[PDB]
């Protein structure tokens, strides 16, 4: 591919990790930690969360 | 009502392209039996059958936008359709990097500005749905780990 500058995982070089608590059938409380290794999409998600906090 | 016609380009192997070209310029309905097109429910896969010989096809996205322009006097031209897809016969795989004309080759890589470019929305929607489904959500921008 034509040589281009390769951007770092964002200016901060920081990935995004999200923990999620859910209840399974019958009785259970499993927690799933999911890490987003995508730099752009992660920034958009953080911006959306801050925007949503202000939507209160 | 009127539905806009959907034109695409069919690219064939060169010997099969010569037989299809001869049969098109002949003009009989014999070509109709000889040339068939079966599009698979993937949407990006097909068979083109030339003289009942199956060829494997992929419907790819073209990097530029073409427009068919008809005329009656060869001085004023009326736009009839937009072409953006090609059924080459022989996702990232369904994107064609080159353009149809000779000067446009490696257009997507070299003659296209990257500012305009950049799925992301669908992933964001899935993440929002998972968050809504969850009871407690914990988040931290991280470092190397």
């Amino acid at each position: 591919t034509a040589s281009v500058t390769s951007l770092n995982s964002s200016a901060t070089g920081r990935c995004l990790k999200i923990y999620r608590t859910f209840r399974d059938e019958e009785g259970k409380e499993y927690v799933r930690c999911e890490t987003v290794r995508k730099p752009a999409v992660i920034d958009a998600y953080v911006r959306i969360r801050t925007t949503k906090d202000e939507e209160f | 009502p009127h539905e806009l016609e959907s034109q695409f380009i069919l690219r064939l192997p060169p010997e099969y392209a010569s037989t299809v070209r001869r049969a098109v310029q002949s003009g009989h309905v014999n070509l109709k039996d000889r040339l068939t097109i079966e599009l698979h429910p993937d949407g990006r896969h097909g068979i083109v059958r030339v003289d009942r010989v199956p060829l494997a096809s992929k419907l790819v996205d073209l990097p530029c936008v073409m427009e068919s322009l008809k005329t009656i006097d060869k001085k004023t031209f009326y736009k009839t359709a937009d072409i953006c897809q090609m059924l080459v016969s022989t996702e990232k795989k369904f994107i064609w990097n080159h353009g149809i004309t000779l000067p446009l080759k490696n257009v997507r890589k070299r003659r296209f500005r990257k500012t305009a470019k950049k799925d992301v929305e669908k992933e964001v929607k899935r993440l929002l749905s998972t968050d809504a489904e969850a009871v407690s959500t914990r988040w931290e921008i991280i470092a190397e780990d």
